[PDB]
């Protein structure tokens, strides 16, 4: 008490327990003493001291130098000693990681990170829903040509998409048609929303590979597009025409459209191409028209599930399955938040007309943000979206990694003529179960997938004998 | 070939004649005398407008601009909604003391913390008090008070507390600015000198907002719930793990919350529809109202409603939304017994003398688009004394030494040796020595 009484006053008394006279003991080396400031600095919380409001007394605190150890349980360990952490594990000061675009390493207590490259991916949605380059959601319901990316040089490409009301109302629209202009504005490719791809106003025949760009069709619902500039296209023929755009990270600010301009900031997303930003997504969206005739939209504040009471239900006990931690979805929310999903998932099943086709749009939409995180939902479809599931024909079934060079004979006849890269695995119909896709009809196994020029039977010899898919040419 | 002044960039890629080309207002017109397009307003050639800092000029169906940086602006409001520097709105509801605003990132001039609370059952949490570290002073906002702690010796980093409108303005010499309703809202301004070497819950101020998620230890994650946590100051409090949604957990106050909260939508604020989204302060509002839960549930909402007219005021519309049973205000209080001269500005734009501008102290800042009641001071006695809310005549307003108000005569307190001081009765302080040794 008489120390208290002097630490108080303002003074500052010296130690007097020895090891005889009434000592104390504090775990690890924390020694005991009077008159020390209780901000401490803990190997996570630096500089504590030169915000510390309060004057002194006794107790066991740690040397002059050796910060005390937060992160671990050792006791005044030095600076150089720090144990970083990343979500639970406790990385050791020279132990490396690589987080999704970065690199970093644990420096003394504080990590050292480096940037990586990775490319950026603009997506158009439902009936009407835009996410950017750089994340910036928003809703048009538009209705004419537009311009979604265009490279702003010259030349270099042009990709436009056609909304347009849908069902009933001017507040039900789709996308109908994406037109392609490349190689200098010289070759307008078209995809309608029926398949039925065509090349300057005439059908084309898949897989189509040229020295400029490529197109292939692996599974009869997604039509996937490669160009030789970095540009990457995925075409989703089914329940609903959708489309996502992919770039290199070498174009960080060359690009116009509706996407907008990718370079790191989502404020000036809305920025039109005559100097200011604007505030809403319509008044940004009618500057980029490609048909002067059109006319101009304007925001919609209203919620659909609000004028549809019939449907609120509905679409409240399916949508609500995204955020049950039981469901296969559940696994997903370690990685991606499902909020933004979902309040999308009520808007779509309340708005449109055909409810059950907006409910697996949407819902397959998670399935495959989640699909590029590592995470794979694997059957997902047992309950919500199996109305074609069990369609497959003879002997193709419904799988969710069916990539690109999982196909026929003729496939592997090249096996490297046509295998792009960077594109998500994608589901559908097929059976590549080491039972190669034949000529036509069921999967034949390996022994008689073809001798692709025309495709022979397995009993024919060029002298190199027919056999399985290979040939000892 | 037909072009329409909006379609200009597009290509023209699937009436007028050729040349002159379609203008949207009328008759066809060259492409010179052009008009340009802004918020759905349609401006001739050879226009002006500002933007915030700046000034712009319709030339050619184009805008050019001067390039000068404006100010950076951070937000706190409501049941922990957050804006930071570059703009990133996000929610947070966590319960101890986070760093706001810091420059000690990896020696520091100054910190501004905050301290969050719980308000209501649910879980949410609110701020309810803010700590100003500069230099060694501490200035502390709380009770609907400033309160000065540890005031440095002979440091006295300049800076300035005054009430404007209904909120409470702190500014500081060096370049930072707080600005505080004495509820729950917060802004806080900075200076472009600052760009780039902050750290906090308000993000880095670079005009770049793919990294404001930037955790204590200098590591990028994408998660909310993450990055909030490591900016807690007590190792000891606990960890968020989930955000609370209010209108599930109360499903009875959901109808009121939903019809209040709906005026934001309707018509009478139908001007400022086509310059700030209302969504995102519609969303607010409700989330806001379905969690007040515990008493004074009409103080939540018009606070939200009032974030957003103050910005549709910003953008420039002065909208007039109170009325007897919908928030009222009480200005005529501060009147004189029947003289009538304080009145509700319902948006501020206003610009009157005080005893502080009139000796030449001019703000950095254009705080003119703040809500509240503002004096009318009247012709025999026109300047407007701040620190009692008075209208006095030019001679008779006080002196304004070290943030601290003393009436004129009064003889002025001196924290100096043999320094005395007097108020004149001319609004001049002046000090005199006293030879009792020392000598002037
Ligand atoms: C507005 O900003 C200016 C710019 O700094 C401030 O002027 C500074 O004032 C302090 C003390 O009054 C001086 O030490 C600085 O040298 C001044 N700056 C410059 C560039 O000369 C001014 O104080 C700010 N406004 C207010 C009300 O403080
Ligand atoms: C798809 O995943 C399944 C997992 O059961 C497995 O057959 C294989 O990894 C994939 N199938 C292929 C590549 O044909
Ligand atoms: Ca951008
Ligand atoms: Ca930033």
């Amino acid at each position: 008490e008489f120390s208290r009484q002097c630490s108080h006053a303002g003074g500052r008394p010296g130690n007097w327990r020895t090891a005889t006279l009434c000592p104390k003991t504090c775990p690890g080396n924390l020694v005991y003493l009077e008159s020390g400031s209780p901000c401490m600095d803990t190997c996570s919380h630096l500089e504590v001291s030169s915000l510390c409001e309060e004057h002194r007394m006794d107790g066991c605190f740690c040397p002059e130098g050796t910060v005390y150890d937060d992160i671990g349980d050792s006791g005044c360990v030095p600076v150089s000693q720090c144990h970083c952490r990343l979500h639970g594990h406790l990385y050791t000061p020279g132990q490396e990681i690589t987080n999704d675009c970065e690199q970093c390493v644990c420096n003394a207590g504080r990590w050292v990170c480096k940037d990586l490259p990775c490319p950026g991916t603009c997506a158009l949605e439902g009936g009407s829903h835009i996410t950017t380059f750089d994340g910036k959601t928003y809703t048009f319901h538009g209705d004419c040509y537009y311009v979604l990316a265009k490279g702003d040089h010259n030349d270099s490409y042009a990709l436009l998409g056609e909304l347009a009301p849908c069902g009933s109302t001017d507040k039900q629209t789709c996308l109908k048609t994406v037109v392609l202009l490349a190689d200098k504005k010289k070759n307008v490719v078209v995809f309608k929303s029926d398949g039925s791809v065509l090349l300057n106003e005439l059908q084309v025949n898949l897989p189509h590979v040229t020295a400029s760009f490529s197109v292939f069709r692996p599974s009869s619902y997604h039509i996937m597009v490669s160009m030789a500039i970095g540009v990457r296209l995925q075409v989703q023929l089914a329940p609903v025409m959708q489309l996502f755009v992919t770039l290199d990270q070498a174009s960080q600010g060359q690009v116009q459209g509706l996407c907008g301009n990718f370079n790191g900031l989502e404020g000036d997303d809305f920025k039109t191409a005559s100097g200011l930003v604007e505030a809403t997504g319509a008044g940004f969206a009618n500057t980029w028209k490609a048909q002067s005739s059109c006319h101009d939209k304007l925001d919609w504040l209203d919620d659909p599930c609000s004028l549809n009471i019939e449907s609120a239900n509905y679409a409240e006990h399916w949508c609500s399955l995204l955020k049950k931690t039981e469901t296969p979805f559940g696994r997903c929310h370690s990685a991606v938040d499902p909020a933004e999903y979902y309040k999308r998932c009520k808007y779509d099943t309340c708005n449109c007309q055909n409810n059950e086709d907006c409910l697996c749009a949407a819902l397959s939409s998670y399935a495959r943000a989640c699909t590029a995180k590592g995470v794979m939902l694997w059957g997902w479809r047992e309950h919500v979206c199996n109305k074609d599931v069990g369609s497959c024909p003879n002997s193709q079934v419904f799988l969710y990694n069916l990539t690109t060079c999982q196909q026929t004979c003729r496939s592997l006849s090249e096996a490297d003529s046509h295998c792009l890269e960077g594109f998500a695995p994608v589901d559908g119909c097929g059976c590549p179960d080491h039972t190669f896709l034949d000529e036509k009809g069921r999967c034949v196994p390996l022994a008689k997938c073809s001798c692709y020029g025309l495709y022979l039977e397995a009993g024919d010899v060029v002298r190199c004998v027919c056999r399985d898919g290979r040939l000892h040419c | 070939r037909a072009l329409s002044c909006q379609t200009l960039a597009a290509g023209y890629y699937h009436v007028c004649p050729d040349g002159l080309m379609d203008d949207g207002r009328g008759g066809c017109v060259v492409e010179k005398e052009c008009p340009c397009v802004h918020n759905n307003d349609l401006y001739s050639s050879g226009a002006k407008i500002k933007v915030d800092c700046n000034t712009c000029t319709c030339k050619r169906g184009r805008w050019v601009c001067t390039q000068a940086v404006c100010h950076g602006t951070c937000s706190i409001y409501g049941s922990g909604h957050y804006i930071t520097f570059d703009g990133k709105y996000y929610d947070f509801d966590g319960h101890c003391s986070y760093v706001a605003v810091q420059d000690y990132c990896g020696l520091g001039s100054f910190s501004i913390i905050t301290e969050n609370v719980p308000c209501g059952t649910t879980g949410v949490t609110c701020s309810k008090a803010i700590k100003i570290f500069m230099g060694r002073t501490e200035l502390k906002l709380e009770d609907k008070h400033r309160v000065v702690i540890q005031r440095d010796e002979g440091h006295h980093v300049a800076y300035t507390t005054r009430e404007v409108g209904q909120y409470l303005v702190v500014e500081s010499s060096t370049g930072i600015i707080v600005i505080w309703d004495k509820r729950t809202t917060v802004f806080i301004k900075l200076a472009p000198s600052y760009k780039g070497t902050v750290c906090g819950l308000c993000g880095n101020f670079d005009h770049r907002s793919n990294n404001d998620f930037t955790t204590r230890d200098h590591m990028v994650v994408s998660s909310e719930l993450d990055f909030g946590n490591s900016w807690k100051e007590a190792p000891t409090c606990p960890d968020v793990s989930t955000n609370p949604e209010p209108c599930s957990l109360n499903p009875h106050r959901r109808s009121w919350a939903e019809k209040q909260c709906s005026i934001l939508k309707s018509s009478v604020f139908s001007i400022c529809h086509s310059k700030v989204d209302p969504k995102p302060f519609y969303e607010a509002c409700v989330h806001d109202s379905c969690s007040c839960d515990t008493g004074g549930d009409c103080e939540c909402f018009c606070s939200a409603v009032a974030s957003y007219a103050q910005e549709c005021t910003k953008e420039g519309a002065c909208v007039f939304w109170r009325t007897p049973d919908l928030c009222p205000i009480f200005c005529d209080y501060y009147n004189p017994p029947h003289e009538c001269e304080w009145h509700y500005e319902p948006c501020g734009n206003r610009s009157f003398e005080t005893c502080r501008t009139i000796n030449g102290i001019h703000s950095n800042i254009s705080v003119s688009y703040l809500e509240g009641c503002y004096p009318r001071c009247p012709k025999d006695r026109p300047i407007y004394e701040e620190d009692l809310k008075k209208c006095v005549t030019a001679d008779k307003c006080g002196c304004y030494v070290e943030d601290t108000h003393y009436p004129p005569g009064a003889s002025v307190p001196t924290e100096e040796t043999c320094k005395s001081c007097v108020c004149t009765n001319s609004s001049q302080v002046v000090c005199r020595p006293e030879e009792g040794f020392c000598y002037w």
